[PDB]
């Protein structure tokens, strides 16, 4: 039920470890990050409304504050996000590549020598 | 006229009799014919002289479009997506093409139908195997597919056919 807390040479608390560094960090147009700072922009929209203030003008500066932590801290999450689904992949790989007895490939038939069944409908 | 293949819709040589008249009294048929060719076909065949002057200043084309041969379903491994998928569009391309072919004997039908009048029963039968041959081929090809039709599937019935047909034939022999 626990997969990859207990892999080899995972130092505990870290958020990043150093070998993330070799993966590309996301741009900082990312779709995602986009979509975390429209989380902060709602955020602070709500922020106005409860508080009784004009929704759109009243805090200006509170507003760019929100988008601004938002963006900030979602960077930070997708990198975290892509470097655990490479680790994923990596081991993936290793574990094919290390039991090639258990992924074995077999020849594949081309459809004119495969016989599959036929169903008419009518 | 010349626009459309004449061996693909072909028609008899259109044998039409001479008038014989055998009475004085005038033919009312033939001075509305008169009257209608004059008050009628006259300007309109200058009104088509003049728009196809206008369209002889600017002439343009525009072509067929060919289509390579690309390997069929019966050549694709079992899960090659991409040699699939353009057997799949060949396939579905094939279908139209044979589509339009029974459009075809079935348009000769038609119109040998009404061009014989009274003798089509006898006049006709040419036709009419044409077109009961193209259909047991084109029943054989696609019916009962259903709906989500697939290359796959036409290779599974024309299997299945060739099977029976294979039994049918070596029990035959032992006969
Ligand atoms: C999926 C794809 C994307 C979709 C987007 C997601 C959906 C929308 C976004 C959601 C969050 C954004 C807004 C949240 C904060 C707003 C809170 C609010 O109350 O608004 C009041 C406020 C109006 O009040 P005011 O102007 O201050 O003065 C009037 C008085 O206040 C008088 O006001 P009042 O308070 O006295 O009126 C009383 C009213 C007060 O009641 C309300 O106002 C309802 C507010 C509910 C908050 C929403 C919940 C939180 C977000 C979750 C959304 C879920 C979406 C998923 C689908 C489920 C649908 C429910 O109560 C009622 O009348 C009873 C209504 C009960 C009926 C049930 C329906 C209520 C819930 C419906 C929510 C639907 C989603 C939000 C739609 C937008 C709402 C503003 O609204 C606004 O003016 C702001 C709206 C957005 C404007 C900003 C746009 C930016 C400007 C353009 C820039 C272009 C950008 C791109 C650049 C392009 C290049 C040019
Ligand atoms: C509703 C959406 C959920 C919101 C969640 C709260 C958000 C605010 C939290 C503030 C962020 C700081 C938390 C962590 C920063 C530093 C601590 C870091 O070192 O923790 C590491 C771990 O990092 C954190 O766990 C990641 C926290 C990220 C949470 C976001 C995931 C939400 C799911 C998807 C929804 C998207 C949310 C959008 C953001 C607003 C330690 O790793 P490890 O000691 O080995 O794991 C402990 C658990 N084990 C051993 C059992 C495996």
């Amino acid at each position: 039920m626990t997969m990859m807390s207990g892999r080899p040479g995972r130092v505990p608390l870290q958020f990043l470890p150093n070998e993330a560094r070799s993966l590309p960090p996301p741009k900082l147009t990312d779709p995602r990050l986009v979509y975390m700072g429209f989380l902060g922009y709602c955020s602070g929209l709500i922020d106005n409304a409860i508080r009784r203030r004009p929704v759109v003008s009243a805090g200006l500066h509170r507003q760019l504050l929100y988008v601004t932590s938002f963006v900030f801290f979602g960077y930070y999450l997708l990198k975290r996000q892509d470097y655990m689904y490479a680790l994923r992949d990596h081991d993936m790989f290793a574990y094919v590549k290390s039991h090639p007895e258990d992924f074995p490939e077999k020849d594949k038939k081309t459809y004119g020598e495969i016989l599959e069944e036929f169903h008419p409908v009518r | 006229p010349d626009s459309w293949d004449k061996d693909v819709y072909p028609e008899p040589p259109r044998r039409t009799p001479a008038p014989a008249p055998q009475t004085s009294l005038p033919n009312p048929v033939t001075y509305l014919t008169k009257i209608f060719d004059l008050l009628v076909d006259r300007p309109v065949t200058l009104a088509r002289e003049f728009i196809e002057q206008q369209h002889a200043k600017n002439r343009y084309y525009y072509y067929h479009r060919e289509f390579r041969r690309v390997p069929d379903i019966t050549e694709c491994e079992e899960k090659d997506i991409l040699c699939m998928f353009e057997a799949e569009m060949q396939w579905r391309r094939d279908y139209k093409v044979d589509q339009e072919i029974v459009n075809i004997i079935q348009e000769r039908l038609k119109a040998c139908q009404q061009r014989e009048g009274e003798s089509y029963r006898q006049n006709c039968a040419k036709e009419l195997e044409q077109f009961t041959q193209v259909s047991k081929a084109f029943q054989d090809r696609y019916s009962d597919l259903g709906a989500h039709y697939s290359a796959r599937k036409c290779l599974a019935k024309q299997k299945q056919r060739m099977l029976a047909e294979r039994k049918a034939a070596k029990e035959a022999a032992a006969a």
